[PDB]
C-alpha cells in the first residue's frame, strides 16, 4: 500500500529469472498450433495483393514477430527482402534509408539534408521496372517515430507497386499515425491474426528497479572516511522522510556533523571528498535561493530502506 | 534470433549466392492446390482485362464531366 | 584460459579514480611476450582524438603486422571486423582506454565494439583501463536487459596504510645506504 517495504519480492531481476519461464503451461497446446497453421494455408494469397500496390495489416493478440519469421523461410529465398525490427533504444530512420544505398543500389553514402535523399532514391526505381524490394518491417510503432516526418518519407515510397511494405501493428491507435493523405499511398489491408504467445525479445526498454550491485561495488573502491559521510546522512533522510516539506538538509549544519562523528577536519576537503559522489549520479547540488547548497539523493524511496540491512557485516 | 540479438538493424537477403538468375510470375500461384490449374491462368490474365479498361473508363468520366 | 581454451570474451576493469595502476597492465604485457612467441598486441592511444569519430580508422593500419593497407574513405564497420572472425590467423589482443570519454549523444560507437566477442567466430579479448567514474547505467544498457553478453567486473579498493607504508620499505632500502628520516614520520 505504500513503497516497497511491506512485499520481500523487491528487487526484480532481468537475466537470472528467464531460466524459470522456459517451463510453459501447455494448456490446450493443440489448439493453439492449429491456430496458426490456420494462416499458413494462405500462403500462395499475399503475393496475388502485394504486386498490385498494396500492403498487408497484422493485428491482433500474440507475438507479430515470431510469425513473420516462419513465412520467409518458405517463399522468400530467391526474392529481395529486407526485413526491419527496430525495437532498441537507437532506431532511427538513417539506419534504414542508408542501408540501401552501400548494399541494394551499391552507393556510398554522401547525402546532406534529409529531403535531399528522399528525392534521390525515386529516380532510381521510377525508370526501372524490375527493382523489387519486400521491406518485412517489423513493430512499425515502435516508440521514436511518432512525429509526422516519419511517414512521410516511407508514403513516398508507398506510391510506386513495385516496393512492397508489409508492417505490424501492436497498438490501438492504429490510424492516429495517418490520415486520410496517406492512406491513398499505402492502401492498408486489414487481416486479423491471432497468435496467443508471450513477448521475450523487445521486453528491455519498460523500467525494471536499479541494480543492487553498483552501490556495493562503489563502497568497496572508496575511501574509509567517505563510506561514513554517505552512511550518516541516509539516517537523517529516513527520520525526517515523513515531513512532506523536506527540502534538505543545509550546508552549515551538515559542516558541525563531520567533527562530532570524527570524520573531515576542514571545509576546502570536505568537498573535495564530494568529487567521487557528484560524478557518480549519487548526489548534486541546487541554486538554493538562501545561497546554501542543498544535499539530496536522487533515488527511490525503497532503495535506502534496503540499504541498512546489508551493511550488518 | 539472429536478426534481434544485437544492437543494430540491417539485415538484407538479397539473392545472389545462385547462380542462375529466374522470375516467378503472379498467375503461377492463383493455384494453391486441385482448383483447376489450366483454369486458373486463364481467369487472371481476363482479372487485368476487366481492370485496366475500367480504369479508362474513370479518367475519361470524370474529364468530360 | 583464454589463448589455451581458444575463448574470447569482455573484461572491464573499473579501477579506483586516480591510483597509478597504469603500470600494473604494463607489467603482464610485456611478461606474456617473452613467454608465448607467435601473437601480437596493438596498443591504443586515443588521446589526440577530440571527437566520438575516427577511432576505428586510427587502429585499422594494423592488420597482421607485416600485411598492411591504405584507408579509401567511409569503410568502417566492413574490414576491421572481417579479419578478427578469420581462424587462421593468431589470436589477437585490444586493449582499450579511457572508454567513458568516448560516449556521444547515444552511444552508438560502443555498440560494436562490446559484440564482437559474443557472435559468429570469438577471437578478441576486451581489456578496458579506466577509472571508476559511472557502472553500467547509460553507457552501455544492453545490460539488466539482454541475456547474450555476460561481462565480468573487477574493481580495486583504496590502498590504506596495509600497502602504502608496505610499498615503501621496499622503496628506499634496495636503492638507498641509509634512510633520511625516522619511522615515525612515515605513520
Amino acid at each position: 500500500d505504500r513503497t516497497l517495504q511491506k512485499l520481500k519480492r523487491a528487487k526484480l531481476d532481468q537475466q537470472t529469472l528467464r531460466n524459470l519461464l522456459s517451463k510453459v503451461s501447455p494448456s490446450f497446446s493443440a489448439e493453439l498450433k492449429q491456430l496458426n497453421q490456420q494462416y499458413e494455408k494462405l500462403f500462395h494469397k499475399w503475393m496475388l495483393q502485394l504486386h498490385l500496390g498494396f500492403n498487408i495489416v497484422l493485428y491482433g493478440l500474440g507475438s507479430k514477430r515470431d510469425l513473420l519469421e516462419r513465412f520467409r523461410t518458405t517463399m522468400l529465398q530467391d526474392s529481395i527482402h529486407v526485413v526491419i525490427n527496430g525495437f532498441f533504444p537507437g532506431i532511427s530512420v538513417k539506419s534504414v534509408l542508408n542501408s540501401i544505398t552501400e548494399e541494394v543500389l551499391d552507393h556510398m553514402g554522401t547525402f546532406r539534408s534529409i529531403l535531399d535523399q528522399l528525392d534521390w532514391i525515386v529516380n532510381k526505381f521510377k525508370e526501372d521496372s524490375s527493382l523489387e524490394l519486400f521491406l518485412l518491417i517489423h513493430n512499425l510503432d515502435s516508440q521514436m517515430l511518432r512525429g509526422e516526418k516519419s511517414q512521410q518519407i516511407i508514403g513516398q515510397l508507398s506510391s510506386l507497386h513495385n516496393i512492397y511494405l508489409i508492417a505490424s501493428i501492436d497498438h490501438l491507435n492504429a490510424p492516429l499515425m495517418w490520415d486520410h493523405a496517406k492512406q491513398s499511398l499505402f492502401n492498408w489491408l486489414w487481416y486479423e491474426t491471432t497468435t496467443y504467445s508471450p513477448y521475450t525479445e523487445e521486453t528491455s526498454y519498460e523500467n525494471s528497479s536499479l541494480p543492487l550491485s553498483s552501490l556495493t561495488h562503489v563502497l568497496r573502491s572508496l575511501t574509509p572516511n567517505a563510506r561514513g559521510i554517505f552512511r550518516l546522512l541516509i539516517k537523517y533522510q529516513l527520520d525526517n522522510q515523513d515531513n512532506p516539506s523536506y527540502i534538505g538538509l543545509s550546508f552549515q549544519d551538515f559542516y558541525q556533523q563531520c567533527r562530532e562523528a570524527f570524520l573531515v577536519n576542514s571545509d576546502l576537503t570536505l568537498r573535495a571528498q564530494l568529487t567521487e559522489f557528484r560524478d557518480h549520479k549519487l548526489i548534486r547540488t541546487k541554486k538554493g535561493t538562501d545561497g546554501v547548497e542543498y544535499l539530496l539523493i536522487p533515488v527511490d524511496n525503497g532503495t535506502l530502506t534496503d540499504f541498512l540491512e546489508k551493511e550488518e557485516e | 534470433m539472429a536478426t534481434s540479438s544485437m544492437s543494430k538493424g540491417c539485415f538484407v537477403f538479397k539473392p545472389n549466392s545462385k547462380k542462375r538468375k529466374i522470375s516467378l510470375p503472379i498467375e503461377d500461384y492463383f493455384n494453391k492446390g486441385k482448383n483447376e490449374p489450366e483454369d486458373s491462368k486463364l481467369r487472371f490474365e481476363t482479372y487485368q482485362l476487366i481492370w485496366q479498361q475500367m480504369k479508362s473508363e474513370n479518367e475519361r468520366l470524370q474529364e468530360e464531366l | 584460459e583464454h589463448i589455451c581454451g581458444k575463448k574470447a570474451g569482455s573484461l572491464y576493469l573499473s579501477g579506483a579514480p586516480g591510483t597509478g595502476k597504469t603500470a600494473c597492465l604494463s607489467r603482464i604485457l610485456q611478461d606474456l611476450k617473452k613467454e608465448l612467441k607467435g601473437f601480437k598486441t596493438i596498443m591504443l592511444n586515443c588521446m589526440s582524438l577530440r571527437t566520438a569519430q575516427a577511432v576505428f580508422p586510427a587502429i585499422a593500419q594494423e592488420i597482421c603486422q607485416e600485411e598492411v593497407s591504405r584507408p579509401a574513405g567511409k569503410d568502417m564497420m566492413r574490414k576491421l571486423e572481417k579479419h578478427m572472425t578469420a581462424e587462421k590467423g593468431p589470436m589477437i589482443v585490444l586493449v582499450l582506454d579511457e572508454m567513458d570519454q568516448l560516449d556521444s549523444k547515444g552511444q552508438d560507437v560502443l555498440y560494436t565494439l562490446f559484440e564482437w566477442p559474443w557472435l559468429s567466430n570469438s577471437h578478441l579479448v576486451l581489456i578496458g583501463i579506466a577509472n571508476t567514474l559511472d557502472l553500467t547505467d547509460r553507457i552501455l544498457p544492453r545490460l539488466q536487459a539482454r541475456e547474450k553478453c555476460k561481462p565480468q567486473l573487477l574493481n580495486f579498493p583504496p590502498y590504506t596504510r596495509n600497502q602504502i607504508v608496505t610499498i615503501l620499505q621496499d622503496r628506499l632500502n634496495q636503492v638507498s645506504r641509509d634512510q633520511v628520516l625516522d619511522n615515525a614520520a612515515v605513520q
